[PDB]
């Protein structure tokens, strides 16, 4: 039907440049608007242009115009945005939306993540959670870049699992994961977080101990 | 230029009509404004709802429509369903811009409301060890998913180092979120009651733990 296909995750570095593309499907790609908009983690939606590929006639926010430059390559069905100079502040999600007369984005793309960091690939520190049913955690503390996967005893508990979003603590993530298990079960029945980091091909078992 | 400004949230049960505004510092929104509702869904899915003021956008559901009601944009949900649970924005062409709104959170009420389990662990010795100190509040299961989370280190507000996450869907459709107060071990050992304080729906859950 309609798709909109959009390029994977970048992780560019402060002062680059980088360059997404959406590539469409099920429509003629010359008689609609391709846009762009981003997401920034909690600042809302923001656009950043659009692009009419019939005749490559443009709109750019004026907030956007030094930063972007659209372009679409009509045989190939593609629009695709350069952004320069790179900042902290372009780390967002961008979406390609197809547009037409009094719309923007009837059908979107996935979204492609953008991480600008200066960062270098850093393996997490696992600090065990115990109280002293019960819940028991474990921090997975300062890891580069994204993601880390966390199972309970090799993946044995997965009822009662919450791992949480990452925060980003200086340029790097912490995350936590919880599982609450009945009060009997523990000590008794050893618990374990297993954390893989496959950036820095780190795995490590964190037994909890009672406290 | 403009600010467009809508509900921060809203909240109805399945087979209710619910009623979303969307306004212009500029005054009234016009047609030639042509305002647009979307939704964005958990892990980053969105669908254009309405364009052009009243338009629904390709395999949209017939209960949501959209209409200028005077100076305003709306979207009204006639007999709204457990799957509109969602984030709506609207959006104006203002100047050769699409300027959006904040977005409303709408909670349609598709099981009971559930308050939040909210548990504080200390900082781990090993963690003592680096001279850092990590507290951490994980909050769970509380269904309507918006929260507010307030830190207190021997009863004075904290407002310095601390991290919370957006409200996350559980599988089971509840929410969970948690947050982060870092200290150094130094300033760790300066004080004896830290509480995580957890509002839902008017009411506060608080933990509190004491370095001892
Ligand atoms: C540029 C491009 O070129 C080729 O590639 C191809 O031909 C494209 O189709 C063409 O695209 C333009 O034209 C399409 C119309 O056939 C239109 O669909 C396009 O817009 C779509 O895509 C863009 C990127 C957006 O996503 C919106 C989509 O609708 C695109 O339109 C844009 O460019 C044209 C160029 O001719 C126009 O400038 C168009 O503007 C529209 O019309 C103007 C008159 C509207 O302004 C009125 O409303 C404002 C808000 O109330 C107000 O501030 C203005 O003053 C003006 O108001 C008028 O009515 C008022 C009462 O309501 C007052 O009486 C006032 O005095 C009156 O002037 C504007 O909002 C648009 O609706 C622009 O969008």
């Amino acid at each position: 039907e309609v798709q909109v296909q959009q390029s994977g995750t970048v992780l560019a570095r402060p002062g680059a440049s980088v360059k997404m593309s959406c590539k469409a499907s099920g429509y003629t790609f010359t008689n609609y608007w391709m846009h762009w908009i981003k997401q920034r983690p909690g600042q809302g939606l923001e656009w950043i242009g659009a692009i009419y590929p019939g005749n490559s006639a443009t709109f750019y926010n004026h907030k956007f115009r030094a930063k972007t430059k659209l372009t679409a390559v009509t045989s190939t069905i593609t629009a695709y945005m350069e952004l320069s100079s790179l900042t902290n502040e372009d780390s967002a999600v961008y979406y390609c939306t197809r547009g037409g007369h009094g719309y923007y984005g009837d059908y979107w793309g996935q979204g492609a993540s953008l991480t600008v960091s200066s960062a270098k690939t850093t393996p997490p520190s696992v600090y065990p959670l115990a109280p002293g049913m019960v819940t028991l955690g474990c921090l997975v503390k300062g890891y580069f870049p994204e993601p880390v996967t966390v199972t309970w005893n090799s993946g044995s508990l997965s009822s009662g699992v919450h791992t949480f979003p990452a925060v980003l603590q200086s340029d790097l993530y912490t995350l936590s994961s919880s599982v609450t298990v009945p009060s009997s079960t523990w000590p008794s029945e050893t618990v374990t977080c297993n954390v893989a980091h496959p950036a820095s091909s780190t795995k490590v078992d964190k037994k909890i101990v009672p406290r | 230029q403009a600010v467009v400004t809508q509900e921060s949230a809203l909240t109805t049960s399945p087979g209710e009509t619910v009623t979303l505004t969307c306004r212009s510092s500029t005054g009234t929104v016009t047609s030639g404004n042509h305002a647009n509702w979307v939704q964005e869904k958990p892990d980053h899915l969105f669908t254009g709802l309405i364009g052009d003021t009243n338009n629904r956008a390709p395999g949209v559901p017939a209960r949501f429509s959209g209409s200028l009601i005077g100076d305003k944009a709306a979207l009204t949900i006639t007999g709204a369903q457990p799957e509109d649970e969602a984030i709506y924005f609207c959006a104006l062409w203002c100047n050769n811009h699409w300027i959006f709104g904040g977005g409303t959170k709408l909670t349609v009420l598709g099981q009971p409301k559930s308050s939040p389990s909210v548990t504080l662990f200390p900082p781990s010795s090993e963690e003592l060890e680096t001279n850092k100190a990590t507290l951490v509040c994980t909050i769970t299961d509380f269904y309507p998913g918006v929260v507010t989370v307030d830190w207190k280190v021997d009863g004075t507000p904290v407002t310095q180092g601390m991290e919370t996450t957006q409200p996350s869907k559980q599988s089971n459709n509840k929410y969970m979120a948690s947050s982060y107060l870092t200290l150094t071990a130094r300033a760790w050992e300066r004080h004896s009651s830290y509480s995580c304080q957890v509002t839902h729906e008017g009411h506060t859950v608080e933990k509190s733990l004491s370095r001892a």
